[PDB]
């Protein structure tokens, strides 16, 4: 038997300037996928004129989609992050404005740390579906470096 | 030196020489070799010549003002070789 459940998962998001102390995510949406990501392609290959193979190293970003229940405190916190104008305030040399760190815990106990990134898209006003409900808000991050410690 | 005649589908041309050649070596094709040639025509007046079948029956070319170039062995010995036979 292998346990692959997702109930009991928390995410703590800290931002460099807007949210120095951080906030937590608990109210995940139910119609759409709570947390999702795209594949990582840190490699490529090229063909040689005799038919051979050659592989090198590429530069690969990482994308995360996080969905929350509309009207929660999580939604307003993420809206505040979205409206944080990157042009303002002052940053350290070679650090990117608002270096955001996201740490997520698996129900087992494994944890993952992603840093050097920001938020880049999301909803501005709520959507009212056909059924008379409100569509789950979805926001996307991008990150430069990651980690993983899957023991507990 | 050689002039070539090219016969396409229905069109026949004459007095052509190759002026270019561009081979290619790409992963798209390994067994064969894609090539692209180019020909150009030699332009001459009077495209249809006039020929005589008799060699003596021909006109007179003109060679002008060369040198006697000398460099010859002797006088008596050459004639004594030419008439005595040896």
């Amino acid at each position: 038997m292998i346990n692959v459940s997702g109930f009991g998962t928390g995410i703590v998001i800290v931002s460099a300037s807007s949210f120095p102390m951080g906030f937590s995510l608990s109210k995940f949406a139910d119609d759409e996928s709570p947390i999702s990501s795209k594949e990582l392609e840190p490699f490529g290959y090229e063909m040689l004129y005799d038919g051979g193979l050659f592989a090198f190293d590429k530069a690969a970003p990482l994308e995360v989609s996080v969905s929350v229940i509309a009207g929660s405190e999580d939604d307003i916190n993420l809206r505040i992050l979205l409206n944080s104008k990157k042009g303002s305030f002052r940053f350290l040399p070679g650090i990117i404005p608002d270096m955001t760190t996201l740490v997520a815990t698996l129900p087992d106990g494994g944890r993952t740390v992603l840093s050097n990134g920001t938020i880049l898209k999301g909803p501005a006003i709520d959507t009212i579906q056909n059924t008379g409900r409100r569509k789950g808000n979805t926001y996307t991050f991008v990150f430069g470096s990651y980690l993983g410690a899957q023991t507990a | 030196d050689t002039l070539y005649k090219v016969i396409t589908r229905g069109m026949v041309f004459e007095r052509m020489m190759c002026t270019s050649e561009a081979l290619n070596q790409t992963p798209d094709m390994i067994s064969a070799t894609p090539a692209r040639l180019t020909f150009s025509q030699v332009l001459v007046q009077n495209p249809k010549p006039i020929m005589f079948r008799n060699a003596g029956d021909s006109s007179m070319i003109d060679r002008g003002l060369a040198l006697a170039e000398d460099v010859v062995g002797s006088a008596g010995d050459l004639f004594d070789y030419a008439v005595n036979g040896v």
